[PDB]
């Protein structure tokens, strides 16, 4: 358009201008509506989808099959399976809630017994039958041993300029 | 006579349109509460731009 | 331990860490960073001062802004492990030299002791933790009506299987017959609620 | 996809987990131009077959606009003796709208058209006719010695 | 008159006051742009067949903010106070 | 997609300068792994999922002002419906991207599962003391716990039971002040806006430096490249990355400096939830 | 306290990093970093803009 150059979708243009402006924009220089200089309407830009992608593997030794998400994209342009955080090509959809291994996003992870995609369970769920004039005492006892590893230090490097 | 211009003398700098949006600009503006010279055929000067009211 | 793997995983995390970040600052003296050459032998011996200083110019530039990057970035990592090491020194003197009571610092339970481990760059802690199980719910009672009297537990709780009240510690069920050398009065019961006559 | 997986780790096993590997695009196609709509010849010409210059001292301006500019023409003649073009390019001049153009003629000997230059200094160039530190659209000298000679 | 540029520019709106200038905000529209060249340092008025006031612009930044429709609501003048 | 605007012959240039790319997507990718567990650690210590009963004997005391609601958006309560209501979305579908290369991922957890792991511990304090840390959940009547807690600090247990109704109004009274306080003050959550406007000012700065000439001879790539020749245009060229790399190189910089303080603050909130609310 | 010296050590570290950088901060300006002259005036005064 006379010298500007981009690339995008043109779409019909609501906003009105005044009779005296020649192309419209936004915060930090995005021009977002431009008047062609042939038929004198308004349309307005905005450039097509593009985002990246992942894979979700359960691992070589496993399995030779993955999945493929596409991130923050309509899958409508790209079973597939609508998520909030993309798209996902490859793994079915169950409405089973188990305990996930690989997080995807959005309370949607995914995990391998192929590659099933669900939300994650919170835990199990269970009621206290709680009443004023009762209580619960323990009759027996274990000993449990527990570990924990925790870091201290690392290889100490020096570095030399000349 | 002279006459205190309060908010007097803004204009559109550029032909960009912008909507809901605060724009700092640097431009020859009429400083806001000037004093204005109430006049009634006497040659003026030009400075840099003159603005011109009437009544 | 011996069977399963994959229980060190922080430790590995961290070497693998300064590995890769090492792997990558020597990975960089290889650029040519717009100059003709990437070594400086070759230049030196090819050309004259004049443009060969605009060579050499270009080459320590871009050295050195990726040597300060690198030691900015170590800087920050060792930050990061002298929290690590400041938290596991209170953790031993803690829960090794006498008896933790702050709950969940050192195991999931009722703490008894702890055993300190050695590790290639770290330390291991065993936890001795005490866990209540086998339950059994009965009927309770805030305090006990005698002769006019009320009477509370020293220590311990009122419990009955269903004819008979005990007193029983909170923790383990041991029960006791009720005497006046385990439970004290105070004034008459009329205001206290869930007296029980016994 | 498990080889570009394996290409981004430089490895050929991968565990369990979720990867990056890159990004996607949709690619456009059926480019479009737009442009005004005015077709008038423009007067270029008139400025290089004016019989008659001026001095330095006092050098002929011309403002130019609402003009369908042709460079191609002008370029492609072999009778201009220097023709360093500075600030965008001659070959991509067809390519480009400007909103106006200022000629500027006169003459001069010989040995001063090297001095029509930003960032230099001499005689003429600082006490006749002085170029921005900017830029110039670009200087075009051409022999004529049968007209003041 | 900017760098061989002559611009001009315009209101019009109704008033309720008879003695100066109201206390109120609106834009104003740019008309004529002449691609002139020459300089102007003075200027005179010219009847026909009353008062007018007379200001000088200085430079200056204002900050000025804009509303959904695309119109100047108000702004302020940086160098102030 | 930052320094190279859709292009070709940027892209090809900037292999020159070796990898100054894979230590910022790795930097930035290992921030935002870590933001989750951040959030993990915090709420998820809790094994099962306790909710309350149908009988609300509680000796006097009402818990109704912060127990889950379930005629609510989000069954939340009051409190946590004041408190987003007290913090200044992009949240209905994928809208979530920018031209320059910059993008927003959804965090792991939705928020309502944070409120069910707030509920599920609230539930289990409430019915089953501080029990339910160690082992298994056992029940206890409100007031002998109460009576229970005051042996803690030294005051013994006949207080409680001869002065419960006092206790009680105090309580209420007292949950009623806090309600009218956060409904009528909005200034308390200065703690949590700080971080959203810093995290918004260094992205604005971040994006308000496109637009720099840095010594070239215009701020925008496609009319360089649409203007110059390519044996020179390569001149103007450079003077262009090495600003939009210090750029993004002093942002990284400081966004790892300042998630490190977040992550301190989490691990004070962790060990706080930990023995305040399961203990005394 | 009083008769045993270097009891007060750290802060007489933090004291002598902080002044240790501010004194290797102000010495950087008389650097050349591949120019002419470090001084701006005289290097102005020198030569033509380009
Ligand atoms: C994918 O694209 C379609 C087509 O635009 C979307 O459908 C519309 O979405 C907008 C908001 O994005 C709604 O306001 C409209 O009501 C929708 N119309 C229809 C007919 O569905 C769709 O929402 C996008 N996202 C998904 C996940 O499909
Ligand atoms: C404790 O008393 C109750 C009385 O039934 C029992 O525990 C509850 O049992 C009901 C089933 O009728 C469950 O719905 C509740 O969830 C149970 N409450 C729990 C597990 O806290 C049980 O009979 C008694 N406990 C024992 C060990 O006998
Ligand atoms: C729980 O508390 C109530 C009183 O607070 C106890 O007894 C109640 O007695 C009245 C008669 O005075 C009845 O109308 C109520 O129905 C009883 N309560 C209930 C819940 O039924 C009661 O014994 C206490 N313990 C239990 C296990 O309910
Ligand atoms: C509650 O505990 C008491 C005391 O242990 C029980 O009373 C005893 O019951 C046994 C049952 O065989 C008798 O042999 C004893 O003689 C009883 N003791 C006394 C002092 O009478 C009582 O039976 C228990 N109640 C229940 C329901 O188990
Ligand atoms: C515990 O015993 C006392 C005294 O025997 C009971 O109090 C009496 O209750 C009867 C019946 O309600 C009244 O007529 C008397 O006036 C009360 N006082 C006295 C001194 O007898 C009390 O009700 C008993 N508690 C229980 C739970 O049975
Ligand atoms: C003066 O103008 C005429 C016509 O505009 C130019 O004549 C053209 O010259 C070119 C170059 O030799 C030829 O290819 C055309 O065929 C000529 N056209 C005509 C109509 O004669 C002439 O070159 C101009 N002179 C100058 C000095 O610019
Ligand atoms: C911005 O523009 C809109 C639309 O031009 C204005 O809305 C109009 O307001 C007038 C007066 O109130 C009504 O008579 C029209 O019916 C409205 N049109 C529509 C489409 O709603 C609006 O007033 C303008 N100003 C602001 C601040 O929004
Ligand atoms: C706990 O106490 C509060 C304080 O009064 C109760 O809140 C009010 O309860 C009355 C009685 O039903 C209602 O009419 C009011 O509308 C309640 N207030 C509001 C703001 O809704 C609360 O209902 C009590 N909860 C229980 C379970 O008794
Ligand atoms: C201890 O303090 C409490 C409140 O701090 C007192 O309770 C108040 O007493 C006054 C006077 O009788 C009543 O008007 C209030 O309604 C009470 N408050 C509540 C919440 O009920 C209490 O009286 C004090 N104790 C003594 C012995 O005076
Ligand atoms: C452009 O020119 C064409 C042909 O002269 C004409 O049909 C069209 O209306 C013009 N467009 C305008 C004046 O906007
Ligand atoms: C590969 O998988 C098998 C079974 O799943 C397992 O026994 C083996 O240890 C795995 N190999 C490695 C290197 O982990
Ligand atoms: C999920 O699957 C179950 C299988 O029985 C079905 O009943 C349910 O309707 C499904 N949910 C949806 C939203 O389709
Ligand atoms: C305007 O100028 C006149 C004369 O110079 C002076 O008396 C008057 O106070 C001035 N008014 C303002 C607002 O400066």
């Amino acid at each position: 358009f006379n010298g500007l150059t981009g690339t995008g979708v043109l779409t019909e243009s609501n906003k009105k201008f005044l009779p005296f402006q020649q192309f419209g924009r936004d915060i930090d220089d995005t021009t977002d509506a431009v008047r062609d200089p042939q038929t004198l309407e308004i349309l307005d830009i905005t450039p097509c989808s593009f985002g990246g992608v992942s894979v979700i593997t359960p691992g070589t030794n496993t399995s030779n099959q993955v999945a493929v998400l596409y991130q923050g994209v309509n899958c409508t342009e790209v079973n597939v399976f609508q998520t909030r955080a993309g798209c996902l090509i490859g793994a079915e959809h169950v409405n089973n809630s188990y305990e996930c291994d690989i997080p995807i996003g959005a309370g949607i992870c995914a995990s391998y017994q192929s590659i099933i995609a669900y939300t994650m369970s919170l835990g199990a769920e269970n009621s206290v039958a709680y009443s004023n004039n009762s209580i619960a005492i323990p009759i027996n006892f274990t000993i449990s041993v527990t570990t924990e590893i925790l870091p201290v230090s690392m290889t100490k490097t020096s570095v030399d300029c000349t | 006579a002279y006459t205190n211009s309060f908010t007097r003398g803004v204009y559109y700098p550029d032909k960009v349109f912008r909507s809901s949006v605060l724009h700092s600009t640097q431009d020859l503006f009429l400083p806001f509460f000037s004093n204005v010279t109430w006049f009634h055929n006497p040659v003026l000067p030009f400075n840099d731009g003159v603005y011109f009211a009437s009544t | 331990l011996s069977s399963t793997a994959s229980a060190l995983g922080k430790l590995q995390d961290v070497v693998n860490q300064n590995a890769q970040a090492l792997n990558t600052l020597v990975k960089q003296l290889s650029s040519n960073f717009g100059a003709i050459s990437s070594v400086l032998n070759d230049i030196l011996a090819r050309l004259d001062p004049p443009e060969a200083e605009v060579q050499i110019d270009r080459l320590i530039t871009g050295r050195l802004q990726s040597l300060q990057t690198y030691v900015t970035q170590q800087l920050i990592r060792a930050a990061e492990i002298r929290a690590s090491a400041n938290l596991a020194a209170t953790k031993m003197s803690e829960c090794v030299l006498g008896q933790s009571k702050r709950v969940d610092f050192c195991g999931k339970g009722y703490h008894l002791m702890s055993f300190p481990q050695s590790a290639p760059h770290g330390v291991v802690f065993l936890h001795v933790t005490y866990v209540p199980a086998q339950e059994k719910n009965f009927t309770t009672a805030p305090a006990i009506c005698h002769d006019g009297k009320a009477h509370f537990p020293r220590e311990g709780v009122f419990v009955s299987n269903g004819t008979h009240w005990f007193v029983t510690q909170r923790n383990f069920y041991e029960p006791q017959i009720i005497t006046t050398h385990n439970t004290f009065v105070s004034g008459n019961c009329d205001v206290v609620i869930g007296i029980v006559n016994n | 996809p498990l080889s570009e997986t394996k290409c981004t780790l430089k490895s050929f096993t991968v565990e369990k987990g979720i990867y990056q590997t890159s990004n996607f695009r949709v690619q456009p196609t059926e480019s479009i131009v737009r442009f005004p709509n005015i077709t008038n010849l423009c007067p270029f010409g008139e400025v290089f077959n004016a019989t008659r210059f001026a001095s330095v001292y006092a050098w002929n301006r011309k403002r130019i606009s609402n003009c369908v500019a042709d460079y191609s023409v002008l370029y492609n003649s072999a009778s201009f003796s220097t023709f360093k073009c500075y600030g965008v390019s001659p070959t991509k001049l067809n390519d480009l709208c400007f909103t106006n153009v200022y000629a500027d003629s006169f003459v001069i000997r010989g040995d001063e058209v090297r001095q029509i230059a930003p960032g230099q200094t001499g005689k003429i160039a600082d006490y006749n006719y002085k170029l921005p530190d900017d830029f110039t659209g670009c200087v075009i000298a051409w022999n004529s010695n049968n007209l003041d000679s | 008159n900017i760098d061989g540029y002559f611009k001009i520019y315009s209101k019009h709106t109704p008033i309720n006051l008879v003695r100066d200038l109201p206390q109120g905000f609106s834009a104003l529209e740019p008309l004529v742009d002449l691609p002139i060249g020459i300089n102007i340092t003075r200027f005179q008025t010219l009847l026909a067949l009353a008062a007018y006031y007379v200001g000088y612009l200085q430079p200056r930044t204002f900050l000025l903010k804009y509303n959904e429709n695309g119109t100047i609501t108000d702004a302020v003048d940086c160098a102030l106070d | 997609m930052y320094i190279c605007g859709d292009s070709t012959e940027c892209s090809n240039l900037l292999l020159q300068y070796g990898s100054f790319c894979t230590q910022l997507n790795r930097a930035l990718t290992g921030i935002a792994v870590e933001q989750d567990k951040n959030t993990q650690e915090v709420f998820a210590q809790v094994k099962q999922i306790y909710k309350t009963p149908p009988i609300k004997d509680f000796g006097g005391f009402n818990f109704s002002q912060i127990l889950p609601d379930p005629s609510k958006p989000s069954k939340r309560s009051f409190i946590e419906d004041l408190l987003f209501n007290k913090v200044t979305a992009a949240r209905d579908l994928i809208c979530a991207q920018k031209f320059n290369g910059l993008t927003v991922l959804p965090p792991l957890l939705t928020d309502e599962m944070i409120a069910q792991y707030t509920s599920a511990l609230l539930a289990g304090t409430i019915t089953s003391g501080w029990t339910f840390g160690a082992g298994a959940a056992l029940q206890i009547p409100f007031a002998m716990q109460m009576a229970y807690r005051f042996n803690g600090i030294g005051v013994t247990q006949n207080v409680l039971y001869e002065n419960q109704k006092l206790i009680a109004n105090q309580f209420n009274s007292a949950i009623g002040k806090i309600q009218d306080s956060l409904s009528s003050t909005a200034s308390a959550l200065g703690k949590l806006q700080d971080v959203v406007n810093q995290n918004a000012q260094a992205l604005n700065t971040l994006v308000k430096q496109l637009s720099s000439n840095f010594g070239a001879i215009s701020s925008v790539l496609n009319d360089i490249l649409a203007r110059l020749d390519p044996p020179e245009a390569e001149v103007q060229i450079d003077r262009l990355i090495t600003g939009r790399l210090q750029s993004l190189q002093t942002y990284v910089t400081q966004q790892l400096i300042r998630a490190a303080e977040i992550r301190a603050s989490a691990n004070l909130a962790a060990t706080k939830m930990s023995e305040c609310v399961l203990g005394q």
